[PDB]
């Protein structure tokens, strides 16, 4: 149906009224969010169905129509901006510089923003416009809040 | 069953509210995607 360029809200009707699930990027034709959204369903855009192509549940990551297309990285100095697109409420960009997930396995860039988990897909952007990361993937720390790591895939 | 709606175009904005810390933190993922921090 709706395959334009652009952020996306994920909604479902199985709870009461309408719901918000999370929110993905359309890029290229396919659409990218995280796995804990839609836990591999499929979606529907307009009169249009969405079926998955690549899924992992470690990297968190799942697309749709096609192979993951975003492959721009945070540079590990620039400030970046979270394009909010929370429930119930309109689209927003929330400039931060991020944190570091340190792991075994090395570094992740870390957007230190607290958002209702239906925020969960929600783009990260560089000073180009190119989506870096996908927000919805961290921890809870000492004082309640939420850090996401900037979870990118691989195009191949 | 699920369904998606344009949300807006994917734009960075200048002079947008600079808002959030940049925090160093231990963390662990597990085989089921979830993070955990480590002291
Ligand atoms: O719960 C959240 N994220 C999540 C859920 C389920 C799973 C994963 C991540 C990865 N493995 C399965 C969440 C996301 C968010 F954007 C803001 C939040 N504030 N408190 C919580 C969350």
């Amino acid at each position: 149906g709706e395959t334009t360029d652009g952020v996306y809200r994920v909604m479902t009707r199985r709870l009461l009224g309408s719901t918000q699930v999370g929110v993905g990027v359309m890029q290229e034709g396919v659409f990218h969010t995280m796995w804990h959204v839609t836990k591999g369903a499929a979606l529907r855009s307009g009169e249009g169905r969405l079926d998955p192509y690549w899924g992992d549940v470690k990297q968190d990551l799942v697309s749709y129509c096609g192979p993951w297309k975003l492959d721009a990285a945070w540079d590990g100095l620039s400030e970046v901006q979270l394009l909010a697109v929370p429930p119930g409420e309109r689209a927003k960009n929330i400039q931060t510089l991020p944190g570091i997930f340190k792991t075994k396995d090395g570094d992740i860039g870390a957007v230190a923003l607290d958002y209702p988990a239906g925020t969960s897909g929600s783009p990260i952007l560089d000073k180009c416009g190119r989506v870096i990361g996908l927000y919805g993937n961290g921890v809870v720390i000492k004082n309640g809040s939420y850090v996401s790591a900037i979870t990118q895939g691989k195009r191949e | 069953d699920m369904y998606i709606e344009r949300a807006g175009d994917i734009t960075w904005e200048k002079d947008a509210e600079v808002t959030g810390n940049s925090p160093r933190l231990d963390v662990a993922l597990d085989e089921s995607g979830d993070f955990s921090l480590v002291e």
